RNA sequence: CCUGCUUCUGGGUCGGGGUUUCGUACGUAGCAGAGCAGGCUGCGAUCUAUUGAAAGUCAGCCCUCGACACAAGGGUUUGU
RNA sequence: AUGUUGGAACAAUGUAGGUAAGGGAAGUCGGCAAGCCGGAUCCGUAACUUCGGGAUAAGGAUUGGCUCUAAGGGCUCAGCC
RNA sequence: AGGUGCAGAUCUUGGUGGUAGUAGCAAAUAUUCAAACGAGAACUUUGAAGGCCGAAGUGGAGAAGGGUUCCAUGUGAACA
């Protein structure tokens, strides 16, 4: 017979293969398309999740109940050290799809990027790119490099760039940088190729790629949760207490003449560690890293127009399970996919952003830098000192 | 050189965080044998009975968080075995663990 | 060695259970060849096997 | 699956601060203490000061480069 | 010496225990299960009745520690136990 | 001349497979260190520590029933 009372199915089938991700770094499945009118620019960046905190800002949306009112928003902290460009790649375009044409690397590659080409750095002799770097000090080598560059002028349609993150500036335990192809969108192929040739072995800060109050896309891997049942993974109804063979299950799975159990039925398996792509994330603030001028360093990353306090975004005792943020960072509205120390892919939007929400500028009023290692109640260390006063240990 | 005796303090609390009540003390002796093979890498580890009394002094559930250990490597005597060196582990009663480094004591 | 016979014999002579019976762990070879209550009594005088004191149940 | 395993540098252990949880430790002194028994002394729950004190604090928190050893390793395969 | 073995892990489903913000049976054939009350002292206790009961009906208050006071006894009026 | 020919009868007897080195060795809080012995020690013996039975016991003796299971020595062929 038919089902007595209709109800929508549990779980979307668009994220059906709930397996462990074959990759750990987020992958850009579709880069933004390019038009020759725009200048050359980067379209993707790679960051690392630090933590989350509050924010205070003024809302300037017309016609609302919350217009000209102070709100709080959950914001993510993604520490984003600048990249080092180590190579470029060209793509000829085929009737069978998109095919890579030629990959050209730098003359000398930093050892942070050399970590990626080895499964075991301790036992290896670090012999990668040793004969490839001999091509840059012979006259036949330079003519071959220019012939390879001239070949990409003619045949390549899409040009990406190979850039890697900088583990030396991050407080993470690992030292192995993550390589990433970033599509360069801009003018014609020729000036696109010349711009990436100049940018070789150069620092690429975040401000070149992204800006404030801009829709971006976050790509990353879900927090791992291991093997889980249908009640946790698929959020099915719990069976009553009187069930004999258990109650955290799926009661009726399939019909009889459907002699095979279907692919659309909720079954137990791996939950979490799934590759995801979240869109329409708002950048409230692109921060600045620690920098030293006139002897002392500058750390007023949490300073706003009204706070004017020299505190940083690092809370009291630092970020929980991450470390301290010393490099420049981006502040994204709402929670993002992935756990602490998770590599995160930042990407420009694939859609034309013309809305009241996506074009609203943000003016920060107060950034909460209280301790997240419990119920914190102090913004800065010296504010607590002025309240607590002297202690026994003084 | 090879006969080296030195003081050590072990944070038992951080090596027991997670196990059940009926195995806290039986586990607690394991990271003392495991600790002894780390600095002086001798598989033959003998722990003194007074150390076993100190760990079991609060029963099987409550274990002292910090404990002071004289961890000494000595020559293996007759009934010859491939481990030509062994490590003797001795309990050291110390009232407080504030400002205790690893003291390299002498003979 | 193996000393369940001596502990059983030391239980009967001293008129108490084997809980309170203490054998010397260093003179094990001397205790092991007793095999009789007469030589068990000699080990009592020699101090090798000693009755353990009664556990306190203080009324204070 | 994701990391590290000597550029006198790396991590590990301990320790020190930061953060945080609970709530003011033992001992001492008090003419504070319902009072009680022989110039004061003995008992007295509790209170006060030492005392936001004492205790815990990554095992999956944060900075040390304070002290200590350890670290150029062991074994098995892979050819156009 | 832990009931005819151990060690390492702490995934789902289990079996046995618990805790849950707001609602309080809307769940279910059905308050199934779970949960509330609970000892003692002082008040108070209905309809009905075969006057024996109902009845610990129902419904209220108190409970710790310390320091004192009073009362309840034997041996020759006071002393001593 | 016959007790003369099997593929079956949920046939009889006997032997061997897949399952499968799988289900399982999860009712009653708990074991740890050192020494002895031994070729071999998580399980044997001794000492110490931490626990349980908590006198309606996991204690000390009986009746029925069992019948050498009681004691000493030795063994680790078969069982535990």
């Amino acid at each position: 017979s038919h089902r007595k009372f209709s109800a929508p199915r549990h779980g979307s089938l668009g994220f059906l293969p709930r397996k462990r991700s074959s990759r750990h770094r987020g992958k850009v499945k579709s880069f933004p398309k390019d038009d020759p009118s725009k200048p050359v620019h980067l379209t993707a960046f790679l960051g690392y999740k630090a933590g989350m905190t509050h924010i205070v800002r003024e809302v300037d949306r017309p016609g609302s109940k919350v217009n000209k009112k102070e709100v709080v928003e959950a914001v993510t902290i993604v520490e984003t050290p600048p990249m080092v460009v180590v190579g470029i790649v060209g793509y000829v375009e085929t009737p069978r799809g998109l095919r890579t044409f030629k990959t050209v690397f730098a003359e000398h590659i930093s050892d942070e990027c050399k970590r990626r080409f080895y499964k075991n750095w301790h036992k290896s002799k670090k012999k990668a790119f040793t004969k490839y770097c001999k091509k840059w000090q012979d006259d036949a080598g330079k003519r071959q490099l220019d012939k390879d560059f001239s070949s990409m002028k003619k045949y390549c349609q899409v040009i990406r760039v190979l850039a890697h993150t900088q583990m030396r500036l991050l407080p993470l335990r690992q030292k192995k940088a993550h390589l990433m192809e970033i599509q360069v969108n801009g003018g014609t192929v020729a000036e696109k190729l010349d711009w990436a040739r100049e940018r070789l072995e150069q620092q690429v800060p975040v401000s070149q790629v992204f800006g404030q109050d801009e829709m971006i896309d976050v790509i990353g891997v879900t927090k791992g949760k291991g093997y889980k049942g249908v009640t946790s993974r698929w959020h099915t109804k719990k069976l009553p207490r009187k069930t004999h063979r258990g109650l955290r299950k799926v009661a009726c799975i399939g019909a009889w003449h459907p002699a095979r159990v279907a692919f659309s039925v909720a079954r137990a398996g791996q939950k979490g560690y799934h590759h995801r792509t979240e869109i329409n994330k708002k950048i409230y603030k692109i921060g600045q890293g620690y920098l030293i001028k006139d002897g002392k360093l500058i750390k007023n990353n949490a300073s706003t127009d009204y706070d004017l306090s020299d505190k940083s975004i690092n809370p009291l005792g630092g970020f929980v399970h991450y470390g301290e943020v010393t490099n420049d960072f981006v502040m994204l509205k709402g929670c993002v996919v992935g756990t602490k120390k998770r590599v995160l892919t930042l990407r420009k939007s694939l859609l034309v952003q013309t809305k009241r929400r996506a074009l609203e500028k943000i003016d920060l009023k107060f950034i909460d830098t209280t301790s997240k290692f419990g119920h914190g109640r102090f913004q800065t260390v010296e504010e607590k000192k002025a309240f607590m006063g002297p202690l026994k240990k003084d | 050189n090879e006969v080296v005796t030195r003081e050590y303090t072990i944070n038992i609390h951080k090596r027991i965080h997670g196990v059940g009540f009926k195995k806290r003390a039986p586990r607690a002796l394991k990271e003392i044998r495991k600790f002894a093979m780390k600095e002086m890498g001798t598989p033959d580890v003998r722990i003194d009975t007074r150390l076993n009394k100190a760990v079991w002094a609060k029963g099987i559930r409550n274990v002292p968080y910090r404990i002071r250990v004289r961890l000494s490597r000595k020559r293996n005597e007759d009934e010859d075995s491939p481990n030509k060196l062994y490590t003797l582990v001795t309990y050291v009663p110390v009232t407080t663990f504030k400002n205790l480094q690893t003291v390299n004591v002498d003979e | 060695s193996m000393l369940r016979l001596q502990k059983r014999l030391a239980s009967s002579v001293l008129r108490c259970g084997k809980k309170k019976v203490w054998l010397d762990p260093n003179e094990t070879n001397e205790i092991a060849n007793a095999n009789s209550r007469q030589q068990i009594r000699k080990l009592i005088k020699d101090g090798l096997i000693i009755r353990k004191p009664v556990t306190v149940h203080s009324r204070a």
